[PDB]
């Protein structure tokens, strides 16, 4: 085939001009994210019940829900929160691969149906049914700085002026308003409305009566009289419209005449439909829209569009207020681009000046020149045919194949030079034979390479969907580097290589480059000695070889594991926790503490604070905040010290002073769904009816028996909230009867002025906004109020709610937990230093066999995962290594010779944990797949040195040193020019520190250490390697 | 309200007795109370924590400390069933007729949970059979509205 | 024909004709599935000890297993041989008579004395300056 | 009395079930026992 | 039923058209209200 | 329509492009494709 294009390179170009235009075409249309989607698919139902309980949720809502899941395709597992808040998320996790429209249509579905079994207050909110993700494209934020908005008023503009707008946008996928649309607030004064003998149930009838649309018909409608002219449309009463018309509703007509309208008994205005959450931005008012990005959609062209249409509604935008972004990914994203860009141009230039620097004429240094690019844009058209994004993983991907595309370049080249130097023979000629000693080789190394990659791609779960890029991403750039190096490559070598007289190897040249032909020749020498000396005592290289692999394996244990580097992202946030029942008031105290300090001490790093108080990630009760901190741009923050990770721990050591109040600081994980290095996610299981007292005592004893092996188990938590005080009252029945006082009447009395009540709705500015009662503020606060609120009997007396209740103080839970329709406690750790997952899992397991009869456990989220996608790896490795060895078997012809190649692996792998360690780093996804492509080019050049010697013994009948010695001297040039070019061409993502830094130094660090080792031990070992072995073996 | 009145609250209910043992020799606040009127012997009366009951009273707790709704520990312990606890409070001179906002005593409360055993205890030390609540109900009125039996014969 | 794509038409299709249905047929679930019409296999259940009644046994496999299995992917159908346990008000008429009640003051009594009411917070959201007391009411919990 | 969901896979689903059982077991009331009264997979299984 | 176009636009097609984003494939959305309360919403997806 | 034209110069543009690279390949030549695509205003004239 090579034989085919050096006799045809009008086919050959032809080749690479189609492979170039399906690459540029695919470079335009392919998308762009931070991250592609790994989480597994997951469907969140989530359903509000105004003033509910968690068990009032819990026993009316969740668990019909949950009995209804059935005949569901590909579900793992099912978990839900019940809380105080009013609250309910079910979440339903599905099997990787499956469609996530299938998965959420078959929820929606069978929830549909258990519809009618829930509460008429759950079924008036609705139950949302959503595809589950975490990932947001930008955060904009929308604040008023003259003091004229409330967040309510911000909230409602931006639902009615801007979030319609930017959901037809461009490439955006959903938004979510951080806020609600105005609600209209009839605030009840209960003093009032016993004066007229009234009840909030009167409220609510006379609301739903004179605030409603009303079906009328059609004058000379059909059928009509014969001889009718006119038809047209009654309109009859239709919803109201203004706070003015509900405070005219008409309640009571008194016996004196005079009107006692809803204005008479309580305040109406337009507020929010919630008030449990408080958005402060540097201290003004704030709502905002979270962003994500749509399916396919290119994120760099959707964050312009989302900022051109912003940019048009800036004109008609009320007095005060602005547009910020707290949160923007694509500044970020399009940093990974550049610096990748930048990373394969110096890579093409390097090998430029390298390749000049040994062979000394312009027409071999532009053969590498048109090769990659070829290979890198044919990479994007088969990236673009998978159906894969460029994203960070895929980006990084090809920067880590650098090394094998630049090599597959270097070896034809430099191979075609060396031939024509030793033989004379003229290009073409020396082309022929030149490919005719390398053609076997590459298409051995392409099926080696293959096994070694493709196996990487079978890997199950989210860690699973990660390795699947790089594969992926790899494999094909591999591929298309030998289709090249067998088809474009040989063609070019034979018409633009100039020839070399026999015997010119450039000593005989004035100037630099005649010492540097002079001294490398020497140097050829030198080695070949070297080699020479090394061959007569292999005894002593092979115990050096143990060492090796022994400090290797010694190294792997103490590298701790994580997943993907922490970056600067220009933004971290800050968890605000109070103790269990502390009021919102007493966590804005904090907040206003936690935003003054950033403000202060870190003015020259924070550009904005974003306090939303009365928001946590395991529920929101009032004693729970977050502040969202943006960060200056990375040019204005130079040094290590006013970075996100020093900014972090400086924060954290400051708030630890703040009292009665848990305060800390912390970077964002590269992705949320991956979760802590060497955590597990546990959840304790009620399978006996035992109840919520009795599972949290048995969540007690195994958190106390946990805190006993600090050696195994760290920071071994509930995810879950503790049990608070609650108001238990009793309605007496008998006394309620007796004074003629319905049940319904004392329930919706105190439901809907304690609790609040969705009435129905009205039209504001030609929009459908609820329509909520609820006691004004100062009538609904402590115990005391309960008995300022009437309810008339049946006789027109108005009876106190104290005539006909009692109260006492109890403990519940505000926030009730399940796991597959039984109740559960989430527990949350991690393995100690040292320890692995598993060891930690297996105590886990140990100690929750010992809890009470009845108490069961599972593993979910990281930790289900963890078990599917860790058995699989054995299979793996075993595959890889089988077909590595039958792959080089078929190319060599023999049994044994293949032993000589596989034995490389450890000398490129002890460089990679030498310089991981040494720099502090971790085993993580980027310095794995380093190691593979380290592996991958350390075993490349073995095959060359095997092939080469082999050749030399079965052809021209040379002895084993002979071949050997022959093979290690052709091959030394080549191995070297690849390792400098490679070498130097890692070394910007080594010492970088701006942007990125985190993905760039893991990527770096582990290539730089591992080629340094890899190039240095192999050219001495893997000669060492075939002389055992053809020994051992014949 | 102190930090170790805070860490003794927390501690009385969770139940860690060497925690409490802890601080009663560092003098946590035994007559700390949470924003419910709750100390220390309420939260281990209600719990069932009997070793911090009999600490807490050996370190000068209120034993007739009572919540913002009128509540008693022995109201606790009595309507939760837990009958050492009663025993222990009772000896240490607990009102048997304490009466909450409602009117309800801990008789009502044992009577109306069906707790035979603390219902003697209660009748014992002295508890008011007669007593009415906010409704004029008696320990014997709750007894046959549940149709408890054995109750019922023992309030004769 | 995607057995999934069946099922959604045919349910897109039903949920246009729920509302016209009679309350007490929706209340009861109205379901919708794509199964075949024989039997995969029957999971018995027995007590070796005689410790359970047929009705006991039935309520724990109603109670404690049939969910679980309902939700495993392929189950398309489960078929619980006995009846889940429910609140049994076994109503005489010679003394509804007496007492002057009807079945409907009966069901009335039921729904106003085993409810589970929303009453709302002490201290809820928007609050008063200076709120201390943050604590959920619990008013009526449905009978146990 | 467990029906195939169409299209599933008779012995995999079987497996899922007994593997869900194996879970409920440990929880059991005393004397209380899981038997195999009717299954068509054992035919498939054996004849296979 | 009885809703004129106006009343059926603010409290139906609007409310169900704003909703009908982030999905694939979709060329155009038309739609009318009118006087009998009647909404259709059409959506048209790319070929294929 | 406005589809069907607007994508109808981009179509020529590849497809001459295409046939040309396919000529070049087939006769190992630049020559040829180029003597030979130079035919194509001759047949679209007549069609026009
Ligand atoms: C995967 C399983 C799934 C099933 C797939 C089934 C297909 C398997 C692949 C089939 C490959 C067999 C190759 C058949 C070639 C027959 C030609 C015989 C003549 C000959 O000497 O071969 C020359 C080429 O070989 C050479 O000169 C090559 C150099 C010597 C061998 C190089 C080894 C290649 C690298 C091996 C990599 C390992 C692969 C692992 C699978 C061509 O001569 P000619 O006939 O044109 O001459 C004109 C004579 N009148
Ligand atoms: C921190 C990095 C450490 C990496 C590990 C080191 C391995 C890589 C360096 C290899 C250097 C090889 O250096 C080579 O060693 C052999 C020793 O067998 C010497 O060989 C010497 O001993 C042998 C055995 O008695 C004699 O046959 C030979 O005549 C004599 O010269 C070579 O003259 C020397 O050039
Ligand atoms: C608008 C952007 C939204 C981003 C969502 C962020 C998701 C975070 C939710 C969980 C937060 C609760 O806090 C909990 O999770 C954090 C994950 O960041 C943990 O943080 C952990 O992982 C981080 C990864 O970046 C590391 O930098 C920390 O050293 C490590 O402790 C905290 O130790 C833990 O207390
Ligand atoms: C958690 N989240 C990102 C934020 C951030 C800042 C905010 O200022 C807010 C949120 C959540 C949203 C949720 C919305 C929700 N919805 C979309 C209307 C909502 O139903 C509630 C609720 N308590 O049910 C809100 O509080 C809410 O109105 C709200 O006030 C929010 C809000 O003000
Ligand atoms: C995007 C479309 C791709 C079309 C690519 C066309 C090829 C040329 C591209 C321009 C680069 C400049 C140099 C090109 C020279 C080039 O292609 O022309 C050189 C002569 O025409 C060769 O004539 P011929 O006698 O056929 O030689 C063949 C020998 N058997
Ligand atoms: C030339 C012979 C190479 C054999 C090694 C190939 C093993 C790869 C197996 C696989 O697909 O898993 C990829 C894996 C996913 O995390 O990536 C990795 O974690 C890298 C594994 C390196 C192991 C070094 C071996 C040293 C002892 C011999
Ligand atoms: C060319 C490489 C093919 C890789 C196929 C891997 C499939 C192995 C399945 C792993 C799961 C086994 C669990 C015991
Ligand atoms: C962008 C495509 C450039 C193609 C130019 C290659 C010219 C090859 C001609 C070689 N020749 C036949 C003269 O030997
Ligand atoms: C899993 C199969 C591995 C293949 C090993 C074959 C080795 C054959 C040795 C023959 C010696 C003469
Ligand atoms: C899960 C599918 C994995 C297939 C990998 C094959 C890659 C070949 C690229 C040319
Ligand atoms: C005495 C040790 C000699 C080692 C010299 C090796 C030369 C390698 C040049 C690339
Ligand atoms: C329109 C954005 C294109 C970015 C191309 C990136 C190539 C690696
Ligand atoms: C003779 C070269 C073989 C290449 C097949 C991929
Ligand atoms: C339509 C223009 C074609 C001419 C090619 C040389
Ligand atoms: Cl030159
Ligand atoms: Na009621």
């Amino acid at each position: 085939m090579p034989n085919f294009f050096i006799d045809r390179p009008i086919f050959a170009w032809v080749i690479a001009i189609i492979i170039m235009l399906a690459g540029g075409l695919a470079i335009l249309k392919l998308p762009v994210a931070q991250y592609p989607t790994i989480a597994p698919p997951a469907v969140t139902i989530s359903a509000s019940y105004p003033g509910a309980d968690a068990k009032t949720v819990q026993d009316t809502v969740t668990q019909v829900i949950e009995q209804n899941m059935n005949g569901i395709d590909n579900l793992m597992y099912m978990s839900s929160n019940s809380d105080s808040t009013g609250t309910v998320q079910i979440t339903l996790t599905f099997e990787s691969g499956t469609d996530a429209d299938i998965a959420q249509v078959q929820v929606q579905n069978k929830l549909q149906l258990a519809m009618p079994l829930l509460p008429q207050e759950v079924q008036q909110q609705g139950v949302s049914v959503e595809k589950s993700s975490s990932s947001f494209l930008m955060v904009v934020g929308v604040i008023n700085t003259d003091g004229t908005m409330t967040q309510e008023d911000i909230s409602d503009y931006v639902a009615a002026n801007m979030k319609d707008a930017i959901s037809r946008t461009s490439g955006v996928g959903d938004v979510q308003l951080f806020g609600s649309q105005y609600a209209m607030r009839i605030w009840m004064n209960p003093n009032e409305l016993n004066k007229f003998q009234l009840t909030p149930v009167d409220v609510i009838t006379a609301i739903k009566a004179q605030n409603a649309q009303v079906a009328a018909g059609q004058l000379g409608g059909t059928p009509p009289v014969k001889g009718q002219q006119l038809n047209a449309s009654i309109i009859a009463q239709t919803r109201l419209t203004s706070t003015e018309e509900f405070g005219k509703i008409l309640l009571k007509v008194n016996q004196d005449g005079s009107r006692v309208l809803l204005r008479d008994v309580a305040k109406i205005e337009l507020g929010g439909e919630n008030y449990d959450i408080i958005a402060e931005f540097n201290g003004q008012p704030a709502s905002g829209l979270g962003i994500k990005l749509a399916t396919g959609a290119n994120a760099l062209d959707t964050a312009a569009a989302i900022r051109a249409e912003l940019a048009k509604m800036e004109p008609f935008f009320p007095s005060g207020l602005k547009i910020v972004y707290p949160y923007d990914t694509t500044p970020f994203v399009k940093i990974s681009i550049h610096e990748v860009v930048k990373t394969l141009v110096e890579a093409i230039i390097l090998v430029f000046l390298v390749m000049y620097l040994f062979l000394q004429n312009f027409r071999a240094t532009l053969i590498p020149t048109i090769a990659v690019p070829v290979v890198l844009l044919g990479t994007f058209a088969v990236l673009a045919a998978f159906g894969f994004s460029i994203n960070t993983l895929t980006m990084f991907g090809m920067v880590l194949a650098i090394g094998l595309l630049v090599d597959d370049a270097i070896v034809v080249v430099e191979n075609v030079e060396r031939v024509m130097a030793e033989e004379g023979l003229p290009p073409k000629e020396a082309t022929r034979k030149s490919m005719g000693q390398i053609q076997g080789a590459l298409v051995g190394i392409a099926m080696v390479l293959s096994a070694v990659f493709v196996p990487m791609a079978f890997f199950g779960g989210s860690t699973g969907a990660i390795y699947r890029q790089f594969s992926i991403t790899i494999v094909s750039a591999m591929a298309l580097s030998v289709l090249v190096a067998l088809i474009l490559t040989p063609a070019l070598c034979a018409t633009m290589l100039k020839p070399i007289a026999k015997g010119d190897h450039g000593e005989g040249k004035k100037g630099f480059f005649g010492w540097f032909n002079r001294m490398f020749e020497k140097s050829t020498h030198h080695y070949t000695d070297s080699v020479g000396g090394i061959l007569r005592s292999t005894g002593r290289y092979l115990v050096l070889y143990l060492i090796i692999v022994v400090g290797m394996a010694y190294l792997f244990v103490r590298l701790p594991s994580s997943f993907l580097p922490d970056e600067d992202q220009g933004v971290f946030m800050t968890m605000v926790q109070l103790p269990a029942g502390a009021t919102q008031e007493r966590t804005q105290k904090v907040l206003n503490e936690v935003t003054h300090y950033y403000l202060t001490k870190e003015k020259n790093n924070v550009e904005s604070v974003f306090a939303v108080n009365g928001f946590g990630f395991a529920g929101r009760p009032q004693n729970t905040g977050i502040a969202f901190v943006s960060l200056k741009d990375w040019a204005d923050r130079p040094g290590e010290e006013n970075k996100v990770e020093a900014i972090t721990m400086r924060a954290t050591r400051a708030f630890s002073q703040i009292k009665d109040a848990m305060v800390f600081a912390f970077n964002l994980p590269a992705i949320v769904e991956l979760g802590t290095a060497t955590g597990f996610d546990f959840e304790l299981i009620d399978q006996a009816g035992l109840g919520h007292e009795k599972l949290t005592q048995a969540r007690n004893q195994l958190l106390a028996e946990a805190a006993k092996h600090p050696d195994m188990l760290t920071s071994v938590r509930p995810n879950g909230l503790e049990d608070t005080p609650q108001f238990k009252i009793d309605i007496d029945q008998e006394k309620a009867q007796a004074l003629g006082v319905s049940i319904n009447d004392i329930n919706t009395t105190l439901g809907a002025a304690w609790g609040g009540s969705y009435v129905n709705d009205f039209i504001d500015r030609g929009r459908v906004k609820k329509v909520y009662v609820m006691s004004e503020a100062k009538y609904r606060m402590l115990p005391d109020d309960i008995g300022d609120w009437y309810v008339r009997a049946a006789d027109g007396q108005m009876v106190p709610f104290s005539a006909f209740s009692s109260s006492r103080w109890e403990y519940g839970s505000p926030r009730l937990e399940r796991y597959n329709g039984l109740p559960s406690m989430e527990i949350l750790g991690q393995a100690a230093p040292g320890k692995s997952t598993g060891e930690a899992m297996e105590l886990m397991e140990q100690l929750a066999s010992k809890l009470p009869t009845g108490v069961g456990y599972d593993w979910t989220g990281m930790s289900y995962q963890e078990r599917l996608s860790g058995n699989q790896a054995p299979s793996l490795y075993a595959i890889s290594l089988i077909v590595v060895f039958l792959c080089l078997a078929a190319l060599y012809e023999s049994w044994s010779i293949p032993f000589s190649v596989m034995l490389v692996v450890p000398l490129g792998v002890i460089g990679a944990l030498l310089a991981a360690t040494f720099r502090g780093l971790t085993n993580d996804v980027y310095f794995q797949v380093g190691l593979l492509t380290t592996i991958g080019l350390s075993a490349k050049n073995a095959i060359l040195i095997v092939e080469f010697a082999k050749d030399l013994m079965d052809k021209e009948g040379k002895g084993l040193i002979e071949a050997t010695l022959d093979a290690v001297r052709m091959r030394l040039r080549p191995i070297l020019m690849t390792s400098l070019a490679f070498i130097l061409g890692v070394m910007p993502l080594v010492i970088s520190t701006g942007a990125g830094s985190g993905a760039q130094n893991a990527v770096g660090t582990g290539v730089m250490g591992g080629m340094v080792t890899a190039t240095v031990l192999a050219i001495f070992f893997v000669p060492v390697f075939f002389v055992v072995v053809r020994r051992r073996f014949s | 309200g102190s930090d170790l009145g805070k860490k003794l609250l927390e501690a009385a209910r969770a139940g860690r007795d060497d925690e409490v043992r802890i601080l009663m020799a560092n003098g946590a606040d035994v007559n700390a109370a949470d924003v419910v009127g709750w100390t220390p012997l309420h939260l281990a009366a209600y719990w069932g924590h009997l070793e911090i009951v009999e600490v807490l009273l050996k370190n000068g707790a209120d034993v007739n400390a009572y919540d913002t709704l009128g509540s008693t520990p022995l109201h606790l312990a009595a309507h939760f069933g837990h009958l050492e606890i009663v025993e222990v409070l009772l000896k240490n001179g607990a009102d048997v007729n304490a009466k909450d906002d409602n009117g309800i005593t801990p008789l009502h409360l044992a009577a109306n949970r069906g707790h035979l055993e603390i219902v003697e205890v209660l009748l014992k030390y002295g508890a008011d059979v007669n007593a009415q609540d906010k409704f004029g109900k008696t320990a014997f009125d709750i007894s046959i509205n549940n149709g408890n039996e054995d109750l019922a014969e023992i309030l004769q």
